[PDB]
């Protein structure tokens, strides 16, 4: 309890998010008095308090924990003067940093302030993204254990940008004769293959690059290795509205005309049906021929030869010329490629292969008992299934050759002691309509903060055991209850690749089986009131609505090995053989493959010790260095940062040590009671300040204080300085007024 | 079977 | 996970294998051969019995006996050894550690469901087992959920209507001829030829005469008199021994029986005036959509032209605006097993299994009660 | 107040009469006061006057006999050694910092009242010692 006149509140607004509101009559344990921007009138209705606000010496500092008073508005409050004021990007929350586009370029990230930070503990500077390069090139020292940094956020948010930073202060401070130039010469080849445009923004990247970075025995740097996971291969086939697949198609097709690609026989970009589905064949303001230069450039800087370059660019092709086979039905139960078909011609023509071999296997599936061996006629729908997961298999080989080829270039023969990990990962995702692509993205998501909260919680642990403190004050959110609706037996998941092997079933029959499975045997799965096509998951962030609607379309591959021992038989050209070149994986549907490459990632990433970067976008309007309330309180929800903030100001935020609890409140200490050690003067006074010890602890080497303590000690502390400051200007003042008044005497 | 025929 | 094994006892073949699985990784013929003859030669190596491919090797010198017979179990010893000899040498794999489908026939002894759980739960000491119904794994296996299943195996023809997945148990027609009855039918009838064949091994070289050169007749008197007046319809086949033997109209006349029981003097209808039959006692409202998806089933059914004299004989039957329509998929000879197959994968199904727990709970009355 | 005291509180107000009625503005009550020995604050001035309005403040007059018994209820070392030890340990206080607070805290001071009294007291590097001049600003 403390609300008086000239006090602050925040207040909710759906304008902006909180409102500072003068509280103008004190509180009586009903209804609050209140003043505002734009002249004062409030009665504001307490439901069956407000959030109460910091003191402006607070407001601004270098870490979010800092603060006395914690909630939503006073971390929206520090970002948005840090960051409008200040012109300060990166902020500390806990351990994690966090960091802000400033989507305008800067002075901050000069070679001068990288030696700057080299060597300094992470609390002696301000924040920036050197500090966590810094921390974890220390750590990797004081362990032989593996460092990862794990960059997340929005698309757009700037997490590669990020990492781009992370690794050039690496490379300057340990780095010597290079890895720079290669890494950020493969950039525009995983941004062209790997990144495509989203309803919300153009450029979202749509897998989970991991750079490790490799040092020597005196943490020289040797070398560098580049693995990708959780690749999105339904795009390839299957787009919403105004989204697209991935750049390289268009940079493609925007080259038909090309001498060197003439033989290709490409088309305008919507001539094709893996490319006309989204119907925005052109990003304002991107020209994907000169794109397609760049790509070359770089594909040309990490040694692909020109004739391998011409083999990415003829398979891709074929996938695009795939896509426009046209199946006729002459039964229910048979269909048939129609005679001399154009697109399957010029496919065939492009691959090298017999057309009326692949003709006879796009259209029939193969199978054999041990003695003896048959061939069926199969439906159109599972004709088109089958070349779309054709086309998925295809692309999803060549991006792991085109990794491969990197690899081999950013590899060095030096045997690497150690390495530090850097991942750029999509954050917690949600539309005004959901699909089973961000089902995959925030099911990633779920696991990547499970780890997180529990680096947290060991951490915290052990700095209580550091101050021998009780673990039982400490608790820590578990969403092991979500993990385990998505994930497992009889799971979201598992329901789904049931339903695709079941014959007749839909989207329809599966919505109901989730019902039935689900609807009130879990808490956290909830029926939208007025649909039966979608469903609810609570996750950590929010309730997200998923629909139902082409989900099983996007979850189905299976692809007919008769067809891929067609394409391996390929004669014209080295690479389609050497995709192939080294089963249960065929069968597998895109949901578990999903589900096993998000296992390699945490299998690489637990045996690893984490440092965090949380990345938020402004604005959505591009607008430079300037900052809306609204998505950023989105972002700071989807980034977890709020709850781990809630959590601590649940337990004890603020922690002081004895040294600069002294320097802060020597005026609240008497002369008289200080002692020739300040370490009982503090544990003394603080006694004397604050009657009962369940609002603070003491450790060996800090205070630690609940929630409000150090406003409380500002506020009396900065009351008594006034009350000092009236002892002395009234001695003056009064010398003033005697002088004059005794010349006049005199 | 057992009695309308020899199984 | 460790996958089910999915196991059909067949009347005449055992299909077995694993769960998830395209085709089954094992067949052989469910026969157990014995010795029948003096042994002179000390120190050959002696054995009690041969089972399976074995006993088609040695047929020769071994008594062959069919332990199922109509789809029942007739004597438990021999189909426990085919059962071993399943498991440990053709699979290859232990049976405690998986999950085992059985099947069976429609409306055939409870007993054998009884004994058939016992000897899984104490013998091979299986975790957990199902069985289930033959002509509902054909709709698994043909990618439908409506249907009137015509399956016809080795020892047993039955008709089962099911619609939009609920089984109708009051039109399931069952009917007792098969593979069996026509080998010993073509038997009576080659003997009009002057070829005898007597022997249980010299019977099963008349079966593979039956698969590689009968077929159906599109109208049973027409290819009569044409064979009667024509040498055309004439083919001829060399025993083991190379004896060239010559087989004239007779070919077509033993799968005719299928249409024409009276042939063997069988009471009842053939299994095309069955299948209407079992139709004709569906509520009208479904019949529509049981004269599409009629599903064949079985190696019975793998005839050449059987389908075209069905859909015939049945548009015989069914009023003129009505869509008949027949289904036979190439492999149906396997589509038990297929739909076997995808039955054990379904993780809805998971729940289903009875686990030994269960067994030991009621005794293995159980089966009837967690079951169809 | 003995008749002593009245005499020569009544004269030194007589001498501030700049109208000739005998009386003294309002405002000029807190500077009789503080002449007289008292040190209160603009708070306790104005409330003693009766938190006045800006015009009578700044226009009515009132003779000695209104006045005194606001002189009394003014009138009627620790905290003080205190107050200037909290800008200390060495017995100093910044000039610069003790010029911004009193000129920007609590009941802010001009920069001129605050030169003059600090007027030679500090040394080169810019320390009053305190104790003394307290000593000199309370006599
Ligand atoms: N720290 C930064 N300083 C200046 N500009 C930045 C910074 N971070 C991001 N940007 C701008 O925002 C753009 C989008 O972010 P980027 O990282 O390229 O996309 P994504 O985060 O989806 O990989 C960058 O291309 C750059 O123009
Ligand atoms: N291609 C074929 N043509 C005609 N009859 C066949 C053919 N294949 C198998 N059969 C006969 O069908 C029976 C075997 O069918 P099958 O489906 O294996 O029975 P089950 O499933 O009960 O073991 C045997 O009588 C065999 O002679
Ligand atoms: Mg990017
Ligand atoms: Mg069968």
């Amino acid at each position: 309890e403390l609300y008086t006149k000239y006090a602050r509140v925040w207040i909710p607004d759906p304008e902006e998010v909180w409102k500072s509101a003068e509280l103008l009559k004190d509180y009586k344990p009903k209804v609050l008095q209140l003043r505002l921007e734009e002249g004062k009138d409030l009665e504001y209705c307490l439901d069956p308090l407000p959030p109460l606000r910091n003191p402006d010496i607070l407001v601004g500092e270098n870490d979010l924990t800092a603060l006395s008073y914690l909630h939503e508005p006073a971390v929206l409050h520090n970002l948005k003067v840090r960051f409008i004021d200040s012109k300060l990007i990166y902020t500390y929350c806990g351990i994690v940093l966090v960091a802000i586009n400033p989507y305008e370029q800067l002075p901050i990230y000069g070679e001068d302030i990288i030696n700057a930070y080299s060597g300094q503990n992470m609390g002696d500077m301000d924040p920036h993204i050197f500090a966590v390069a810094e921390e974890a090139y220390k750590q990797m020292a004081r362990d032989e254990r593996n460092q990862s940094i794990i960059v997340s956020g929005e698309s757009g948010a700037g997490k590669t940008v990020s990492a781009k930073y992370a690794m050039r202060y690496f490379a300057t401070v340990s780095g010597s004769a290079n890895v720079e130039e290669k890494v950020l010469a493969s950039n525009p080849i995983m941004e062209s293959i790997g990144n495509a445009k989203t309803t919300r923004n153009d450029n979202s990247s749509r897998f989970g690059k991991y750079i490790e970075i490799g040092f020597d025995k005196r943490y020289r740097i040797i070398g560098a290795n580049m693995r990708t996971y959780l690749l999105e291969k339904s795009r390839v086939v299957f787009q919403a509205e105004e989204e697209r697949n991935y750049h390289i198609f268009y940079q493609l097709c925007a080259s038909a005309a090309l001498p060197e690609f003439k033989t290709l026989r490409l088309g305008n970009a919507n001539y094709f049906h893996y490319t006309k589905q989204g119907g925005s064949p052109v990003i304002d303001g991107i020209d994907d021929a000169k794109e397609m230069v760049n790509t070359r450039q770089a594909c040309t800087l990490l040694g692909i030869s020109d004739s391998y370059q011409m083999g990415i660019f003829r398979i891709l092709a074929g996938i695009l010329h795939l896509g426009n086979v046209e199946f006729a039905s002459r039964d229910s139960d048979s269909c048939a490629i129609p005679p001399k078909h154009d697109p399957l011609t010029i496919f065939c023509d492009l691959m090298g292969v017999d057309y009326e071999e692949m003709a006879h296997w796009l259209c029939h599936r193969k199978l054999a008992t041990a003695t003896e061996t048959y061939i069926k006629p199969i439906s159109k729908l599972h004709a088109i299934n089958a070349r779309d997961a054709l086309a998925k298999h295809i692309y999803a080989n060549l991006f792991n050759w085109i990794v491969d080829h990197v690899n081999k270039a950013l590899h060095s023969t030096v045997k690497q002691h150690s390495f530090i990990g850097v991942l750029d990962i999509y954050g917690f995702e949600t539309f005004e309509i959901n699909s089973f692509e961000q089902f995959c993205i925030n099911y990633a998501n779920e696991k990547l903060q499970q780890q997180f909260n529990m680096h947290v919680f060991k951490l915290e642990q052990e700095e209580y055991m550091k101050e021998q403190i009780p673990w039982t004050l400490i608790d820590f959110y578990d969403n092991q209850p979500c993990i385990n609706l998505i994930e497992a037996k009889m799971g979201v998941l598992d329901l789904l690749d049931e339903e695709c092997k079941m014959p007749k079933g839909s989207d329809d029959t599966w919505a109901q089986k989730l019902y039935n499975t689900h609807l009130n045997k879990c808490a956290l799965f909830e029926k939208p009131r007025l649909s039966n096509k979608a469903f609810i998951i609570k996750h950590f962030a929010d309730k997200v609505e998923y629909q139902c609607e082409g989900f099983l379309e996007k979850n189905k591959d299976t692809v007919y090995e008769e067809q891929i021992k067609v394409l391996k038989s390929s004669k014209k050209f080295k690479l389609l053989p050497e995709l192939f070149q080294d089963s249960k994986e065929h069968k597998k549907t895109v949901g578990h493959q999903f589900r096993n490459s998000l296992h390699l990632l945490m299998e690489t990433l637990n045996a690893t010790t984490p440092h965090y970067v949380r990345c938020i976008k402004p604005n959505d309007f591009k607008f430079p260095f300037t900052f809306d309330e609204k998505r950023a309180v989105q972002q700071l929800r989807a980034c977890g940062v709020l709850e781990t903030i809630r959590i601590s100001a649940a337990g004890f935020p603020s922690r002081w040590t004895y040294q600069e609890f002294f320097s802060r409140y020597r005026v609240l200490m008497k002369q008289k009671d200080v002692l020739s050690d300040r370490k009982q003067t503090c544990k003394n006074v603080l006694e004397k300040l604050i009657l009962d010890k369940d609002k603070y602890q003491f450790g060996k080497t800090k205070i630690f204080f609940r929630a409000g303590q150090v406003a409380y000690l500002e506020k009396i502390r900065a009351d008594k300085l006034r009350a000092a400051c009236i002892r002395i200007q009234k001695t003056i003042r009064g010398w003033l007024m005697r002088k004059k008044y005794m010349r006049m005497r005199r | 079977w057992x009695a309308x025929c020899p199984a | 996970e460790t996958t089910a094994l999915v196991c059909d006892n067949g009347s005449g073949l055992v299909k077995a294998g694993f769960a998830g699985d395209d085709a089954p990784r094992a067949v052989f013929p469910s026969i157990v051969g014995r010795p029948r003859h003096q042994g002179v030669m000390v120190g050959m190596g002696q054995k009690d019995s041969y089972v399976g491919d074995e006993a088609q090797s040695k047929r020769g010198i071994l008594t062959l006996k069919y332990p199922i017979e109509h789809g029942i179990i007739t004597n438990w010893d021999d189909m426990e050894k085919i059962w071993h000899h399943t498991f440990y040498n053709e699979l290859r794999v232990a049976p405690e550690e998986h999950p085992t489908l059985l099947t069976e026939a429609p409306l055939n002894p409870k007993a054998n469901r009884e004994k058939m759980t016992q000897i899984m739960f104490e013998t091979f000491n299986v975790p957990a087992m199902y069985v289930a119904i033959q002509a509902v794994l054909s709709l698994y296996a043909s990618g439908r959920t409506t249907g009137i299943v015509l399956d016809s195996g080795d020892g047993v023809t039955h008709n089962v209507p099911i619609y939009e997945g609920y089984a109708l148990p009051h039109a399931i027609m069952r009917l007792d001829l098969a593979g069996r009855d026509l080998t010993d039918y073509l038997m009576k009838i080659l003997t009009e030829r002057g070829y005898s064949f007597v022997t249980t091994a010299e019977r099963e070289i008349v079966r593979d005469i039956k698969e590689k050169l009968c077929y159906v007749a599109l109208d049973f008197e027409n290819e009569m008199a044409t064979a009667a007046s024509s040498s055309s319809l004439e083919k001829s086949y060399e025993l083991p021994d190379g004896q060239v033997i010559t087989i004239g109209n007779e070919r077509f006349r033993c799968p005719e029986t299928l249409f024409q029981p009276s042939f063997i003097g069988m009471e009842s209808a053939g299994i095309h005036e069955t299948t209407y039959n079992s139709i004709m006692k569906c509520d009208i409202d479904i019949r529509k959509d049981l004269y599409a998806n009629n599903v064949m089933s079985g190696g019975t059914t793998m005839y050449p032209g059987i389908a075209d004299r069905m859909q015939k004989e049945i548009t015989a039957l069914a009023p003129s605006t009505m869509k008949i329509k027949i289904i036979a998929p190439p492999e149906r000879k396997y589509s038990v097993w297929i739909g076997g197959s995808i039955l054990a994968s379904l993780s809805t199904f998971q729940q289903m299994w009875i686990t030994k727990q269960e067994y030991d709970e009621a005794g293995p009355s159980i089966v009837h009660r967690k079951c169809f | 107040f003995n008749k002593d005291q009245l005499e020569e509180f009544k004269e030194a107000f007589e001498l501030f009469d700049r109208v000739g009625d005998g009386k003294i503005l309002y405002s000029q009550c807190g500077d009789v006061m503080r002449a007289l020995g008292q040190n209160p604050t603009n708070a306790e001035v104005l409330k003693v006057l009766g938190n006045p309005k800006s015009d009578e403040l700044k226009s009515r007059r009132v003779d000695f006999e209104t006045f005194l018994p606001m002189l009394q209820a003014v009138a009627k070392y620790e905290d003080y050694l205190e107050g200037f030890r909290v800008f200390d340990g060495n017995g100093k206080v910044m000039g610069a910092e003790l010029r911004h607070v009193l000129t920007t805290l609590g009941e802010k001071m001009t920069e001129e009242e605050v030169e003059t009294v600090l007027a030679g007291h500090e040394d080169s590097n810019g320390c009053i010692n305190y104790e003394a001049f307290l000593k000199h600003i309370l006599s």
